[PDB]
């Protein structure tokens, strides 16, 4: 069945990694459909490398101020929290990084082993003075979505190990919107609009790309019920 | 101006406007005169040419004279005298 | 427009006309409620309009006596004992006596259980006292309600103001396709509905002969036959319909007083004004905001509410100086492909549709003469046409409105009737359209909740219980607590109850709050109708008891929990709202207030004849009144050519509106506004009274 | 005595101003809304109704 | 009740009405 | 943007589609398009849409009461026939979707649309010109879902709990994207307390100055926020350079955000957020799941108690009237008396037992609808039923709304409900009238000039001194003090000048001038204007509609009048001195009052001199004047309480206010000059008006008072 | 979870089943039965009647002598019927009886290629001067459509337009059941019920909606 009027999918930068995706027209009452499913699995689907655990010399049970430096550690979580990495190893990587002296400590400061790559080295971490020592462990691991701190089972083996919270999914933030554009003479279509905000590491056509692609799998697989059955049809490209 | 883009007939903001005129009503008979000199321009456009000069801003596909006149104050492409 | 408002229009109690008071000539003092209406008119329904307080209702119980004066009658209880006598007071005999409550703590005996019981004193005032000097009771509770009050649910739990809101629209439904008979009422349904004198009742026992649609045959006892001829699709004198749909067999047998068929508005005889639609009170995104009602597409897609409506259309042909006016369809200058659904006698076929501007009746009359312009003759002479000496003022159907036609009366003097002296042909078309339910249309309940349709979204977009059916209307929450409605939340959430079935485990006894409630309403099957009179019905104790057990109808899903809230599933996000809201089964109405008969919009119409202004109203083209208090406005605006043109040239310069719509159609810069004619009107009509007034230039 | 037999007691005033032979003005609010004239407020008066428009000399060469 | 074609209308009434409207 | 139906949009643009249409050879003439619009051919719709750019519509409700009556939008094509209304401008319109019907209007010139687009433009019109507080509101809904987004829950889901020894505290976030992602699984909640690093908000100033110092901006650095995450999400729909609020977002805490928005932000800034301030609340009100049950409305268990104690109060009062002691009036005030005080018990055990949470509680809490009398009369106590002639009854109720009234009281709840259903048509019909008089009497009120150099003014109490010492603020700034110029400069203790002559007077004027520890102030009303005709723009201060100075030619008479007239149909009458609309329209109308108050003459002490059926007043001056009798100063009329309270032989001021009541404007006139009136008329009126709770600017009655003493009289030849 | 959802069948009656999807994302099980839910309630092709002609009545408010209904409630007795077709030309359909007895839906004599599947829904009643000869007009279509215009068509004027209703599915819901350990092994498993209107399977419905969603998503994913 022919819908009759192509949806098409038109983006428009905004930033290097920021866009908008506007999907139109639909059939009535499909805008929403496709939107709040693509808003989930772009955030939900898309594998991505982020940290699990950190461990920091100095601090054992002291878990408010690390000596050297001057800011707290909940400083030092959050920025090593917003790291953007890539790993092509599912295995736990550890992340070295050690300054000594004073002196501004950014994450181009890491030394990555092969097969683990940061895309931010300019992003401020801390600021060590006083001829202070500063050494950072950190875990990376990849998986998809977004997972709360999870409680480090070797406590005994490593006391020094702190959960922490990580943004797997290399998408930061999307949102839509359903307008009711051109409804008169075209039977009251709708027009899908995405703000998508993805890290620095992938882009957001190569995010939409792969949502798109792991939706119609997941369809698909709804689909081979029939191989054939009649439903809608969309065109020539 | 750190506001979103305009949207409808509020395309040229009308604080914009008011910086140009001393007061509102000022402002309502600027852009009306220079409204009915757009449309007596297109009526006069086949016809010889008159004192009156038409648009001095490109005009979308079609669109009323009132809202070129805005666009045209907005562009202090005019000049008014007070009564 | 339905049983209720013949029901109400007649035994209503008016107050002006000759003899009696204008409403400026009435005080405030007369509108008022006198302690004396109490049983005789009911101090609930009045219109709300200017005419509040000055025309109101016969109550329920109420009696003329033979003198003119009104009277109600009341049980008389002696040195307490009730006795079932009955004797009818009137208002002034009412203070040499003390009437007792309605609802009393009787024990069978006659004997109130307490000593002070609320009584009626002689000026009206209640107080206590004891038993043994009370000589008077009501007869029974909604003894001072009338019959168009007494069919709202659980009146006692309403405001005064929205149970009289409630009770006025009830008189102003519309009759649908199918008149579903309402889960949650009063007893008074049956009776008002009987009464009304619009559904057929067997006068004589008997059996049924046979039964059709358009008649019913029914066999008495004693040999003789008896034949009511059905009425279909009558057209009210509001326009609605009145079809008469007859709701028993060939073969089974009614008894004297029984009723036969059905009018407009009533399922098996009792009155069912609305439709029972379910019902989530939340706040959905807006829609619904400021009494707005929100809707499901169901309601469109399965016909729940929509209502055949049908308009007439006389026309006459009468003799003139000029001749005779000829139905005929010789009709000067038109198409063909409007003239396929017209018969040789020049009217339009049975069963053919029309709208807005299509012709109806050929009329054709002699033009008689006028200045043929030169123009016409050179029109005439491009193409052959002939003079057409005669005027096509043939009836056309007035703008906005369309449907099939029903019905076609023609007569005329030669079919020896009896016309008016001086018409000779008279035709009357009857067009009906399936008006179905849109925005704008209003929709309320009977405790004084109205609103308009905000939308009416698909059902997709609905939000759905764990069973999956969709909620088919919405209703704001912020409007019942401030407008102190709650009755309607009540009767909700005992539609649901009545809905879904209950019973109540008598297995180790039965439970505390059940003790007074009634046997055989410990148990009711799904979709079971159930009563509340007015000022004695299901309690709170009683209907939360009710909510505790309200078993399944086909899976094992308990939907709403014991206070009456349940879980439902947002049909636009899917993920589950986060609180649990209030559902059940609400009987609305649709009113006469539809958006159809309600738009309106001209550019250039027709104007009056002394002044220049156009005419206002639907039958004419209209105009809005643009009245001093808007003027106020517009000149605080301080706009003032808006203010000149709409009252120079917009309204009245006659030069004025012509240039105007030459140049705005020439595409040309409207001209600069003239000087109103109605200022020159007044001019002449000053010197007319002997006053000098000139204008002067300087 | 237009403004004023508009507004109440609309005989009275009319003799009153009959008697008088009151030459009204016709400059106020009500008057000119009577009449169709311009009000005398916001854009009526003379300082925003006579505004002179025209194009600066830069705009017109670039035209 | 007290009407030959009346539909079963279960009622919460408590006391009786000793006349019919 | 307003909606419009396809059909009426036709019918109104009918030439312009006619010509749109022909010129598009759509038809060959015009008399081709009249049949094409007439028979609705589908290329009709197409040009249609077409001309519809950007052509302003008017849309009119009657009654239009104010100037906001009529308002100017564009109109797009909707489907149905029910013209789409704004939801925002309800509340200007005073429209509601009971059924009500709209009026539309369609501008024709280009002068006529252009007056339509500038000054008629909806978006343009927010403040209210009456009182200057905002008309375009976060309404019922939209405000229910707002406040429920900015709650601060605690012990909620996520909450930040420190914690040491053994794990970190696990409750900050590192940017408002990684808590959406949080709540959107169920380990956060919206409204838990939480720390979060902001970039794209402006922290508030006392943080911005602690913190980032004198270079404060928001877009750059980050910092710590101690919020909730719904905070963050309703702080992000304001403008950039806004400062963090972090506040439970009650209906007056938004009125004072807008307010400062639509002071210091451009209009369409301000349209703009109020619009994404309307779509935040709606999308929040469903979820924030407000619906009420026979569970939401409980009764106080305490009730019985206390309607059995009061019970008791009344049976001994009772029994007291049975042995004569007490009068049937006396009986009957100490009946109504006990009942007021059981209400009032009632009221306060059902505030106590209401969990904060409940729907009712909140959709009263939020400002949205209602007052707590409301929930009592559902719940509790109904409270004291009036009587026909206004009396009330000694038998009260004593069940509630929800516990279901019996036949009886539901009789007299209906006495008094059709007792004020019926007074409102004769109360809106006199306010119209009112309306129109006060038009009428001011329409020759319009300004002319920019400024009359006049040195005359009006000086203002401007939050006088308490007695310890303190600058109290006084309650009547905002009608009074505020939107004014002053006249003369204002100088502490004869030191440096605080703010200049002829300032707007703002609110930075007005907290700096409380600092100086000035309190008196005069500011340049219309009351003393040196031009002959009409009043000058500095004289009349800043236009409350649009929060600058006024223009050169607005018709501020008008404005004034349809402010004092609009909110007239809210005034009520108190439990033989008038206090409702009759009281202000004896003000308006220059009458001799009911409750006349006679008033001293010359500066002296009194002699009271208690008479029969009426006591004696007389003034016996200072100086070698006559000693003044007062005579018909009935007993019904008490004593005046002015300072301690008055008695006999107490030096009174030249035109003390001698006996209560209310004095005639004429003999304050005759006693005090204009100005003394002039005083005595706007608080007079201000008082009634403001009772029931409504707010007018004072230069609106002002300009009335100007225009009533704009005459004089002639006493010799 | 690493792994890949998976898809099964429960039907616990003949047009009532279950569908369980597991393992989902946290999250993702309600979006996702939401998505299938509005499709199925909304574009699932099926076929319906769009337009009666009965030769004794030439409009819809009146009524034909011998059934005791009136053709405006014949017309919502038939609004009921449940049929299925695969030709998608306009097919004719005809009722024909006489004398006494209820006529019900299995009276209607189908052409080659449509099947009714509500064979004892009741349509009217007759007696001695009982004579109903009625024709339908069945062709595919998706979703609701109203009723069409004779006027706009070169349609008989005994011809009465029906609003059409083409939609075998009855009614769907979803519901999940997620893990949420603290192990961080959560997932969401779906289960969907579908029930449908006789005409389809539900296994069809569901097929059918996940071939409308395919193409959609693949608009986004065809971008690259
Ligand atoms: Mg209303
Ligand atoms: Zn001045």
């Amino acid at each position: 069945m022919l819908i009759s009027q192509r949806p098409t999918l038109s983006e428009d930068v905004l930033t290097d990694n920021r866009s908008q995706f506007v999907i139109e027209p639909l059939e009535p009452g499909f805008g929403y459909t496709l939107g709040n499913s693509l808003r989930r699995t772009l955030l939900s689907s898309i594998p991505g490398a982020a940290v699990t655990s950190i461990r920091i010399d100095g601090v054992l049970h002291e878990f408010t101020t690390v000596p050297g430096v001057k800011e707290d550690v909940t400083e030092i979580i959050l920025n090593l929290k917003s790291l953007v990495v890539s790993s092509e190893e599912d295995e736990p990587v550890t992340m070295y990084l050690r300054k000594q002296g004073p002196g501004e400590v950014t994450a181009g400061d890491i030394v990555p082993p092969a097969g683990v790559t940061v895309h931010n080295p300019g992003m401020h971490i801390a600021t060590l003075n006083d001829k202070g020592k500063l050494e950072v462990e950190l875990v990376v691991e990849r998986g998809r979505g977004y997972v709360p701190a999870v409680q480090n089972r070797a406590s005994g083996a490593e006391i020094g190990r702190i959960p922490v919270d990580s943004i797997y999914s290399p998408v930061l933030k999307v949102t839509y919107k359903v307008d009711a554009t051109r409804v008169e003479q075209r039977t009251d279509f709708d027009k899908l609009i995405l703000d998508v905000e993805t890290k620095n590491s992938i882009s957001p056509r190569d995010a939409l790309a792969s949502a798109g692609k792991t939706l119609v799998e997941l369809f698909g697989l709804a689909r081979e019920l029939n191989v054939e059955a009649e439903g809608i049809e969309i065109g020539p490209s | 101006g750190g506001y979103d883009t305009p949207l409808g007939i509020t395309n040229p903001p009308i604080d914009e406007l008011l910086d140009r005129v001393s007061s509102k009503y000022a402002l309502v008979i600027y852009a009306a005169k220079r409204a009915r000199q757009i449309n007596d321009y297109y009526n006069q456009l086949g016809e010889g040419i008159l004192e009156y000069v038409g648009p001095l801003v490109e005009p979308g596909l079609q669109e009323k004279p009132l809202s070129i006149a805005l666009r045209e104050i907005h562009a202090d492409l005019l000049e008014h005298t007070e009564g | 427009n339905n049983p209720l408002s013949g029901l109400t229009h007649k035994r209503r109690l008016s107050a002006l006309g000759p003899g009696g008071l204008s409403r400026e000539r009435a005080g405030l003092e007369v509108r008022d409620v006198h302690p004396s209406h109490y049983g005789r008119m009911c101090p609930i329904e009045t219109p709300e309009g200017p005419n509040i307080g000055l025309i109101g209702s016969l109550s329920v119980y109420a009696r003329v006596n033979p003198f003119g004066f009104i009277e109600t009658p009341y049980r008389k209880v002696v040195d307490g004992v009730v006795s079932d006598e009955i004797v009818y007071l009137t208002a002034d005999e009412e203070d040499r006596h003390v009437v007792a409550q309605a609802n009393s703590p009787i024990d069978a005996d006659g004997r109130f259980v307490e000593p002070r019981v609320l009584v009626r004193r002689k000026a009206g005032e209640v107080e206590y006292v004891p038993s043994s000097e009370v000589d008077y009771m009501d007869v029974s509770p909604r003894q001072m309600v009338s019959v168009a009050t007494a069919m709202i649910p659980f009146l006692e739990h309403d405001d005064a103001n929205r149970a009289l809101m409630g009770a006025n629209m009830q008189r102003q439904a519309v009759p649908l396709v199918r008149s579903e008979a309402p889960l949650v009422g009063t007893g008074m349904e049956l009776r008002a509905a009987i009464d009304a004198g619009d559904v057929v009742v067997a006068e004589e026992s008997g059996v049924i002969e046979e039964v059709s649609a358009d008649y019913i045959t029914v066999m008495h006892d004693n040999g003789t036959r008896r034949t009511y001829r059905m009425r279909k699709f009558a057209r009210s004198n509001h326009g609605t319909c009145a079809n008469q749909c007859p709701i028993v067999d060939a073969g089974d047998r009614v008894e004297a007083g029984q009723v036969i068929a059905d009018g407009p508005c009533t399922d098996d005889g009792e009155m069912a004004l609305g439709k029972n639609l379910l019902v989530a009170i939340m706040p959905w995104e807006g829609h619904n905001y400021e009494d707005a009602i929100i809707l499901s597409n169901r309601l469109v897609e399965e016909d729940v509410l929509t209502s055949i409506h049908i308009e007439e259309h006389e026309i006459d042909a009468r003799d003139t100086k000029l001749g005779a006016e000829e139905i005929t369809r010789d009709i000067p200058n038109i198409s063909d492909e409007v003239l396929a659904d017209l018969d040789e006698r020049g009217i339009v076929r049975i069963g053919a549709e029309v709208r807005d501007g299509d012709i109806l009746v050929g009329k054709v009359t002699p033009k008689g003469e006028t200045e043929l312009t030169p123009e016409e003759r050179l029109l005439r002479a491009i193409f052959g046409e002939k003079a057409r000496e005669v005027r096509d003022t043939s009836l056309k159907v007035p703008h906005g409105e369309s449907g099939k036609v029903i019905g076609i009366r023609v007569f005329s003097r030669e079919d020896e009737d009896e016309l008016p002296a001086g018409v000779n042909e008279l035709v009357r078309v009857y067009v009906a359209q399936k008006r179905k339910i849109s925005d704008g249309d209003k929709l309320a309940g009977r405790h004084g909740n109205k609103g308009v349709i905000g939308k009416i979204l698909p059902v997709e977009d609905m939000p759905f219980l764990a069973d999956g059916t969709p909620v088919d209307i919405i209703l704001n929450t912020h409007g019942v607590p401030r407008r102190m409605n709650i009755g309607q939340i009540l009767e909700t959430h005992l539609g649901w109850c009545a809905h879904s079935g209950w019973k109540v485990d008598a297995a180790k006894g039965v439970p505390d709050w059940a003790a007074r409630l009634p046997d055989e309403l410990l148990e009711a099957q799904p979709n079971a109708i159930v009563s509340t009179p007015v000022f004695d019905g299901a309690q709170e104790a009683e209907l939360q008891g009710l909510l505790s057990c309200t078993l399944p109808n086909r899976d094992g899903d308990v939907l709403v929990d014991a206070d009456g809230k349940a879980m439902l599933f947002d049909g636009r996000s899917g993920e589950p709202f986060p609180y649990p809201v209030t559902v059940g089964y609400m009987y609305i109405m649709k009113l006469h207030h539809l958006v159809d008969d309600k738009i309106h919009a001209r550019s250039t119409g027709p104007y009056s004849m002394i002044t220049q202004q156009p005419l206002g109203g639907k039958a004419q083209f209209g105009g809005q009144r643009f009245g001093e208090m808007e003027c106020w406005a517009m000149q605080a605006y301080g706009a003032a050519y808006t203010l000149q043109e709409l009252l120079t040239i917009k309204s009245d310069d006659t030069v004025g509106r012509v240039k105007v719509y030459e140049a705005i159609v020439k595409g040309e810069n409207i001209p600069e506004p003239g000087i109103p004619e109605s200022f020159k009107v007044l001019l002449k009509e000053l010197q007319s009274l002997c006053l000098n007034v000139e204008v002067l230039s300087s | 005595w237009l403004s004023a037999a508009s507004f109440q007691e609309t005989t009275r005033v009319l003799t009153d101003a009959a008697i008088n032979c009151r030459s009204d003005k016709l400059n106020g609010l009500k008057e000119n809304v009577i009449i169709g004239k311009l009000i005398p407020a916001g854009t009526g008066i003379n300082r925003y109704r006579n505004i002179a428009v025209q194009p600066t000399e830069e705009a017109r060469a670039a035209a | 009740n007290s009407v030959p074609g009346a539909p079963n209308r279960v009622s919460f009434a408590k006391l009786r009405e000793p006349l019919e409207v | 943007q307003c909606g419009l139906p396809k059909l009426m949009a036709l019918e109104l643009f009918k030439p312009f589609v006619m010509k749109r249409l022909v010129d598009l050879n759509h038809a060959q003439n015009i008399k081709s398009a009249k049949r094409m619009v007439e028979r609705q051919r589908p290329q009709v719709w197409d040009v249609l849409e077409e001309v519809i750019a950007e052509h302003p519509v008017l849309l009119n409700r009657a009654p239009t009461l104010h100037r906001l009556g009529i308002q100017a939008f564009e109109p797009m094509l909707v489907e149905g026939k029910a013209i789409q209304l704004h939801p925002l401008v309800c509340e200007a319109f005073n429209a509601d979707f009971d059924g009500d019907q709209m009026a539309v209007h369609l501008p024709l010139s280009a002068e006529a649309q252009a007056e339509a687009r500038i000054l008629m433009l909806s978006s343009n019109n927010i403040l209210s010109p009456a009182s200057g507080r905002p008309l375009a509101m976060p309404r019922l809904d939209m405000v229910t879902g707002l406040y429920y987004l900015t709650t601060e829950v605690p012990g909620d889901t996520g909450e930040y709990q420190p914690a040491s020894g053994d794990h970190p505290e696990t409750g900050v976030y590192s940017s408002p994207a990684e808590a959406i992602m949080a709540a959107d699984r169920g380990v956060l909640s919206v409204r838990a307390k939480i720390k979060v690093r902001l970039t794209q908000l402006r922290p508030p100033v006392e943080i911005e100055a602690e913190l980032f110092g004198h270079s404060g901006w928001q877009p750059g650095d980050a910092w710590m926020a101690e919020t909730t995450l719904g905070r963050v999400m309703f702080n992000e729909l304001l403008p950039l350079g806004y400062p963090f609020v972090n506040k439970q977002m009650h209906k007056k805490v938004q009125a004072a955000i807008i307010n400062d928005l639509a002071e210091r932000y451009p209009m369409i800034v301000v349209a703009q957020t109020v619009d994404k301030l309307k779509d935040a609340g709606f999308y929040w009100a469903t979820r924030s799941g407000v619906t009420v049950s026979m569970a939401d409305v409980l009764v106080p268990p305490r009730k019985k108690e206390i309607l059995d104690h009061y019970e008791e109060r009344a049976d001994k009062v009772e029994k007291q009237f049975q042995r004569g002691a007490l009068n049937h009036d006396e009986r009957n005030e100490a009946l109504v008396e006990i009942w007021k005080e059981a209400t009032d018990e009632v009221g306060q055990a059902l505030r106590e037992h209401y969990p904060d949470d409940n729907p009712i509680i909140t959709i009263v809490d939020s400002g949205a609808t209602g007052n707590f009398t409301q929930t009592r009369t559902l719940a509790g106590m109904k409270g004291l039923v009036t009587n026909p002639k206004g009396e009330f009854i000694p038998r009260p109720v004593k069940s509630s709304f929800r516990e279901g009234l019996t036949v009886l009281e539901y009789f007299i709840n209906t006495h008094g409900a059709r007792k004020g259903l019926a007074d409102t048509a004769l109360r809106t019909a006199d306010s119209g009238y009112l309306t129109r008089r006060l038009v009428d009497v001011s329409q020759d009120v319009i300004v002319r000039e920019h400024d009359c150099q006049t040195e005359r003014g009006i000086v203002v109490e401007l939050a006088e001194r308490a007695p310890d010492g303190t600058l109290i603020r006084d309650p009547y700034i905002e009608t009074s003090a505020y939107a004014r110029t002053l006249g003369t400069d204002a100088v502490d203790e004869a030191g440096n000048v605080i703010v200049e002559r002829g300032q707007d007077l703002g609110d930075p004027e007005i907290d700096a001038l409380l600092a100086a520890g000035i309190t008196q102030v005069k500011v340049r009303s219309v009351l003393t204007c040196a031009t002959s005709t009409g009043v000058c723009a500095t004289c009349y201060g800043r236009s409350m509609a649009t929060g600058k100075l006024v223009d050169i030619g607005e018709a501020v008479g008008i404005v004034a009048a349809q402010s004092i007239g609009e909110p007239g149909t809210q005034l009520t009458m108190r439990t033989d001195i008038t206090g409702g609309l009759p009281r202000v329209q004896e003000l308006f109308e220059a009458r001799v009052p009911r409750g006349k108050a006679p008033i001293a003459d010359v500066t002296g002490r009194v002699r009271l001199e208690d008479g029969e059926r009426f006591y004696k007043i007389t003034i016996v001056p200072d100086d070698g004047g006559e000693e003044v009798v007062y005579d018909k100063i009935s007993k019904r009329q008490r004593l005046r309480v002015f300072k301690r309270v008055l008695s006999d032989g107490d030096h009174v001021e030249v035109g003390q206010q001698l006996m209560e009541g209310s004095a005639d404007p004429h003999e304050v006139l005759r006693v005090q000059g204009p100005r003394e009136v002039q005083i005595h008329l706007v608080r007079e009126v201000q008082e009634v008006y403001r009772a029931q709770g409504v707010s007018i600017h004072d230069k609106h009655i002002e300009v009335i008072v100007r225009q009533m003493l704009r005459r004089v009289t002639i006493i010799d030849s």
